[PDB]
């Protein structure tokens, strides 16, 4: 079973954004259907939940979106959607479409209502100083600065290193988010082996490859 | 509205172990109480319906009961793989709400940081910014302080923490660290050092660079 999540980014307070969902692998016209949001603030929230065909796709909303949101469905299409419109900050989160029960979950998208501007980010080598010590293995790293909003994914060459990698929740300062990453890899193996970190962000449309080589 | 209530907001257990998680309905909700293991940067997956019927494919270590208000999540053996955030929800009226969650952390052996430092790089020197980094990696317990001397002496302005979820491989937290200084001030100092202080020792871990270098 899936639910692909289409939708999501950066809205100004005030503002619309329509989030869609495509199932596979279950009978969507014979499942009733949620939309679910979260954050830090107040964790997982249910939103809105439509029914079937034979009882008219009648719905339920949580009063705090109710004659703001939208859930609709397609089902021709296997899709379920929410329009959102007259946005609040305070509907920042993740949103996921569900299944009756919660059975089945889409992967998420992180809607973000703020004024604040697209930034696309820096992302700075992080690279040993020439004279630190001598060790087995090297840690290296990645430092990606001033962007908004979230999210940002970071890999390392491309997805093919990910065993010695820890990449850190971002944090947010006057309106531009901070993360970092670290891999760690056999000291034999670099420089001679490349390692390069892929910084994607897709709310300004931007990836930044950025290889690490010795200072 | 039904407010179902989670706590403690955290259990640390080691592999084998048996653990139970409780659940708290503000109102008799019958049998219409869920359970959901959500780990990080993922969606929540469904353990348990109607109480305590285990949707298919869990593992029979996880089992449900309770009904009308208290409500429990057994894990006969935790595994390794368990680690994550388990929250109840009910269905019973609306708006369906959800359990604050409780997570699971693995119990291990307590283990030192692995501490790199990096000074900035030319391109965010020549933005005016000067960001020295510290990753502490590969510790256990969860709990651990950095601290930054630049020429000896401690500076507290200008930090940036970020802490890891525990790590589903190896059982493991790490952190890092950023201290952030204009180019300015950075190229009027010398030496710049991170200090890691760990329950494994009193002691920091000590990494430096100096700008000669």
């Amino acid at each position: 079973v899936k639910l692909e999540e289409s939708g999501g980014g950066l809205v100004q307070p005030g503002g619309s954004m329509k989030l869609s969902c495509v199932a596979s692998g279950f009978t969507f016209s014979n499942f009733w259907m949620n939309w679910v949001r979260q954050s830090p603030e107040k964790g997982l929230e249910w939103v809105a939940e439509i029914r079937l065909k034979s009882n008219n796709y009648a719905t339920h909303y949580a009063e705090s979106v109710k004659g703001r949101f939208t859930i609709s469905r397609d089902d021709s299409k296997s899709s379920v959607y929410l329009q959102m419109n007259n946005l609040r900050t305070e509907d920042t989160g993740i949103y996921y479409c569900t299944s009756y029960d919660y059975e089945y979950w889409g992967q998420g998208t992180l809607v973000t209502v703020s004024a604040a501007k697209t930034t696309p980010p820096s992302v700075y080598p992080l690279a040993p100083g020439s004279a630190a010590q001598t060790n087995s293995m090297v840690t290296l790293g990645c430092l990606v600065k001033g962007y908004f909003p979230e999210p940002v994914t970071v890999t390392w060459n491309s997805g093919s290193l990910s065993s010695g990698v820890h990449t850190f929740p971002a944090v947010l300062q006057s309106d531009l988010y901070t993360l970092s990453s670290s891999v760690t890899v056999p000291s034999s193996t670099w420089p001679s082996e490349t390692v390069t970190c892929n910084v994607a962000h897709p709310a300004s449309s931007t990836k930044v490859d950025k290889k690490i080589v010795p200072r | 509205n039904i407010v179902m209530t989670q706590s403690p907001k955290s259990m640390s257990m080691s592999v084998g172990e048996r653990v139970t998680l409780s659940c708290k309905a503000s109102e008799n909700v019958g049998t219409y109480v869920s359970w959901y293991q959500q780990k990080p940067e993922q969606s929540p997956k469904l353990l348990i319906y109607g109480a305590s019927n285990r949707y298919t494919g869990v593992p029979d270590r996880f089992t449900g009961s309770g009904s009308a208000t208290d409500f429990t999540l057994t894990i006969s053996s935790v595994q390794a793989e368990d680690l994550a955030d388990y929250h109840c929800g009910q269905s019973y009226s609306y708006p369906f709400t959800f359990g604050s969650g409780t997570k699971l952390e693995i119990k291990r052996a307590d283990a030192a940081p692995t501490v790199s430092i990096f000074p900035p790089s030319s391109e965010q020197l020549t933005s005016g910014g000067a960001s020295v980094v510290c990753f502490l990696n590969n510790f256990y317990p969860k709990d651990i302080n950095v601290k930054w001397k630049i020429d000896g002496s401690e500076r507290q302005n200008g930090v940036l923490n970020s802490w890891t979820d525990q790590d589903s491989k190896d059982s493991t937290y790490s952190m890092s660290s950023t201290l952030t200084l204009t180019k300015d001030e950075y190229e009027r100092h010398n030496s710049y050092t991170c200090e890691a202080t760990h329950k494994t020792s009193t002691s920091p871990i000590v990494k430096s660079f100096n700008r000669n270098e």
